[PDB]
RNA sequence: CGCUGAAAGCAUCUAAGCGGGAAGCCCGCCCCAAGAUGAGGCCUCCCACGGCAGCCGGUAAGGACCCGGGAAGACCA
RNA sequence: CGAUGUCGGCUCGUCGCAUCCUGGGGCUGAAGAAGGUCCCAAGGGUUGGGCUGUUCGCCCAUUAAAGCGGCACGCGAGCUG
């Protein structure tokens, strides 16, 4: 007998409210949902995890003094092109990237890895445009 | 202001405070003001 | 933020108060507006100006259809001016009076494949004292094993010119509205007969 | 800046 | 030996009303909103308000005294009000009102205008006395320090702007 | 450098909070830039073609080729 | 050691900051001007000559200043020699 591998399944849609949630402790469960490791028929070689819509990513919460001390970082390739950006300003200017970055580094590297990052759809503010899918609201 | 690694009182009117993660020493005689560093 | 399209025509010096002022002359007007960018429609705010009338033969259907939504005759060049919403539906040289200061944007004279001396003002090598076939050469371009590579944006020979250049805060010396001319003190990018953009300056 | 002069290790590449 | 527990006498008749994280203090001179840590408890008694701590550790002993003087200074604000005086010294220096602003002549190449912010009133009796008048205690000492900053007390002479009662310690010149 | 201020009846720029403060940091200026595969937006143009998410053909709006050239340019563009 | 070309110059730089100048500062045995001292700050800038192969240094005339250092004592499939 050989281990069941599934006929490719249709995904599930999922809405999460990021308000008041700690950054890393939402990022972990979101990354699990993306990987489909909440599924009894999980198959490591295919993308079967759900789609995850995140709302109120601006009101994501954070412990310690991170708001001023967490530094997201970028290298442009030129001499001097290391840019430091504190979490404070990241939230004021691109508040969806906070959750998107955190969630990223907890997703495998590689094609399937960077293919799942596109099945996460983080939004600031309380609404999202993915009404057509009618995502089951998940509590985490 | 004196910056050093040994901030001590110098006179009896000297005061040892710790503001913003650093030990200062403030006093009415300005030559006594000290930050640690 | 007023702006107008025009061609650069040539340079001269007029005289003004016992002082000779170098000028370059720009055939500015007139520029019919053919589309308006609004925050509802397009997110930002800008006016699409046209310039130089064009032989209706040489204008395809889609382009010709664009003009018809606005009732503008086929024109040669279309260009936007950002954060400009003029009252009329024709921008002319009248929006500039003398004393004002302008920014002029134009495609510079292309110098083609430029060596490291003409392009980046390098010094090259000696012309005697032993110099060996490196007279117009750049020299070192790196270090050694560390980093063992060349920095991005390392200034080298290559193409130079025929790029956009905005020269700023030029005094508007005169305006000849009958001729759609526009005097401008100093130098303006581009060759004679090249299309420039004249805008209200951003200085103080 | 090294104060003691550093002796060379190679002779000048001499035509064979 | 304890500021946090000393009750706050409420004059007649200023209202103190309690809310989460804030207490409002209406009064004949205005109103002021005082923010109160939800760890401290503000209780309205007969013509007296009182503050209590929910424990006996460092942060609760600290929030106690602070929130007390905060409500205390809020009550003196909407009843008596607050005021500081500044004493211009030095031969050239003087000051005058201009409608509502304050024009200081303290020896620059220019006078210095100061625009009073909301809730602050400028008064000039003598031309060497300026009076910062306001209901908000912290806002008053602010503005006064701002004005004194414009020409702080020199260290070698008796000229500048001096706080009412500020001593005049100088050092020798030669 | 301060304001207001406890723990610590005083004091303290701080433990709650708020000011002020560098050619430096972030925006601003100029230039590149949707291969930004996350490949965006707007205006406009053609449109149900014939035969067994496919295929083979004829077309539409357009485009390319070739030619005269150009302060564009090594060829290409 | 079946080769990792070696000083100095030229050229092209880039980085660090134990900061020469410019900016912001506290103490001063700070009257003022001008200094000393320490703190923050690496954005930009940091001249031309005489001497010696010289780096270094001394000197001339200036300057806001004439910083010190890493990059195989940066850089010979770039040049010099
Ligand atoms: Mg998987
Ligand atoms: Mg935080
Ligand atoms: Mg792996
Ligand atoms: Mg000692
Ligand atoms: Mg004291
Ligand atoms: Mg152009
Ligand atoms: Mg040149
Ligand atoms: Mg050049
Ligand atoms: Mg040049
Ligand atoms: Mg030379
Ligand atoms: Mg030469
Ligand atoms: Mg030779
Ligand atoms: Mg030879
Ligand atoms: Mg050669
Ligand atoms: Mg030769
Ligand atoms: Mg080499
Ligand atoms: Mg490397
Ligand atoms: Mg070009
Ligand atoms: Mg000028
Ligand atoms: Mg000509
Ligand atoms: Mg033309
Ligand atoms: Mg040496
Ligand atoms: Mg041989
Ligand atoms: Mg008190
Ligand atoms: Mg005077
Ligand atoms: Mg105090
Ligand atoms: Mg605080
Ligand atoms: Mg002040
Ligand atoms: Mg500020
Ligand atoms: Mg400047
Ligand atoms: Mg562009
Ligand atoms: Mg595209
Ligand atoms: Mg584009
Ligand atoms: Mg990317
Ligand atoms: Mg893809
Ligand atoms: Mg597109
Ligand atoms: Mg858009
Ligand atoms: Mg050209
Ligand atoms: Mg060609
Ligand atoms: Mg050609
Ligand atoms: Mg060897
Ligand atoms: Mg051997
Ligand atoms: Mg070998
Ligand atoms: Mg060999
Ligand atoms: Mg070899
Ligand atoms: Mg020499
Ligand atoms: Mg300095
Ligand atoms: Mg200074
Ligand atoms: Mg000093
Ligand atoms: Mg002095
Ligand atoms: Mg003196
Ligand atoms: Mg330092
Ligand atoms: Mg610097
Ligand atoms: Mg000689
Ligand atoms: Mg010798
Ligand atoms: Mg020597
Ligand atoms: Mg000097
Ligand atoms: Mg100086
Ligand atoms: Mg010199
Ligand atoms: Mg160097
Ligand atoms: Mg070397
Ligand atoms: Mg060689
Ligand atoms: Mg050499
Ligand atoms: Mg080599
Ligand atoms: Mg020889
Ligand atoms: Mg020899
Ligand atoms: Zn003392």
């Amino acid at each position: 007998m050989k281990t069941y591998v599934p006929k490719q399944v249709e995904p599930r849609w999922v809405l999460i409210d990021a308000e008041g949630k700690t950054l890393g402790r939402l990022a972990t469960k979101i990354a699990t949902l993306l990987r489909g490791k909440h599924r009894p028929d999980w198959t490591p070689n295919v993308a079967m995890g759900d789609f995850v819509v995140v709302v109120n990513a601006d009101k994501i919460r954070v412990t310690g003094k991170k708001l001023e001390q967490k530094i997201y970082t970028r290298y442009s390739g030129y001499p001097g092109g290391l840019k430091k950006i504190p979490l404070e300003k990241m939230l004021a200017t691109h508040p969806e990237r906070v959750l998107e970055h955190a969630v990223k580094g907890m997703l495998p590297k590689g094609p399937l890895g960077r293919r799942l990052f596109k099945r996460l759809k983080v939004y600031a503010g309380p609404d999202h445009p993915h009404q057509a899918q009618r995502p089951e609201k998940l509590e985490v | 202001m004196k910056v050093r690694a040994s901030v001590k009182r110098i006179c009896d009117k000297c005061k040892v405070i710790r503001r913003h993660g650093r030990v200062y020493v403030i006093c009415e005689n300005p030559k006594h003001k000290q930050r640690q560093g | 933020m007023k702006g107008i399209l025009g061609v650069k025509v040539g340079m001269t010096r007029i005289f003004r108060d016992d002082r000779a002022v170098p000028v370059t002359v720009i055939l500015a007007g007139p520029c019919p507006v053919v589309q308006r960018r609004t925050p509802e429609k397009d997110g930002y705010t800008a006016v699409q100006l046209g310039f130089l009338p064009q032989n209706p033969k040489r204008v395809n259907r889609p382009l010709k259809g664009h003009f018809a939504k606005a009732g503008v005759e086929p024109v040669r060049i279309l260009r936007e001016i950002r954060d400009f919403n003029p009252e009329g539906d024709t921008v002319t040289v009248e929006i500039f009076k003398p004393g004002e200061r302008v920014d002029v944007t134009g495609t510079s004279k292309g110098r083609g494949f430029a060596g490291v001396m003409k392009r980046w003002n390098f010094a090259g090598g000696p012309d005697s004292h032993g110099a060996h076939k490196i007279h117009r050469h750049p020299g070192s371009i790196g270090n050694r094993k560390t980093p063992g590579r060349v920095y991005k944006g390392k200034k080298m020979a290559g193409h130079y010119g025929a790029e956009r250049v905005t020269v700023m805060n030029l005094e508007v010396v005169d305006v000849i509205p009958e001729e759609n001319l526009l005097l401008v003190k100093g130098a303006v990018p581009g060759p004679n007969g090249g299309l420039v953009i004249v805008r209200e300056t951003k200085k103080a | 800046r090294r104060i003691r002069p550093r002796p060379p290790r190679l002779p000048r590449p001499r035509w064979r | 030996s304890r500021i946090g527990r000393l009750p706050i006498p409420v004059p007649k008749g200023v209202s103190v009303e309690v809310a989460p994280g804030r207490v409002k203090v209406k009064g004949p001179k205005g109103e002021l909103e005082v923010p109160v840590s939800p760890e401290m408890r503000v209780v309205v008694e007969e013509g007296v308000v009182r503050v209590e701590r929910p424990s006996d550790e460092r942060r609760h002993k600290s929030l106690h005294g602070l929130t007390r003087t905060l409500i205390a200074n809020a009550v003196k604000g909407v009843s008596e009000g607050y005021s500081k005086e500044l004493l211009i010294k030095g031969i050239g220096y003087r000051a005058r009102l201009v409608g509502r602003a304050l024009e200081l002549t303290v020896g620059f190449s220019h006078p210095v205008v100061v625009e009073p912010p909301e809730g602050i009133t400028f008064e000039v009796p003598e031309p060497t006395r300026v009076r910062v008048s306001g209901i908000d205690k912290q806002k008053v000492g602010q503005v006064a320090a701002n004005i004194r900053a414009i020409r702080k007390p020199s260290a070698y002479h008796e000229k500048g702007i001096y706080y009412a009662g500020e001593p005049v310690r100088l050092k020798p010149g030669k």
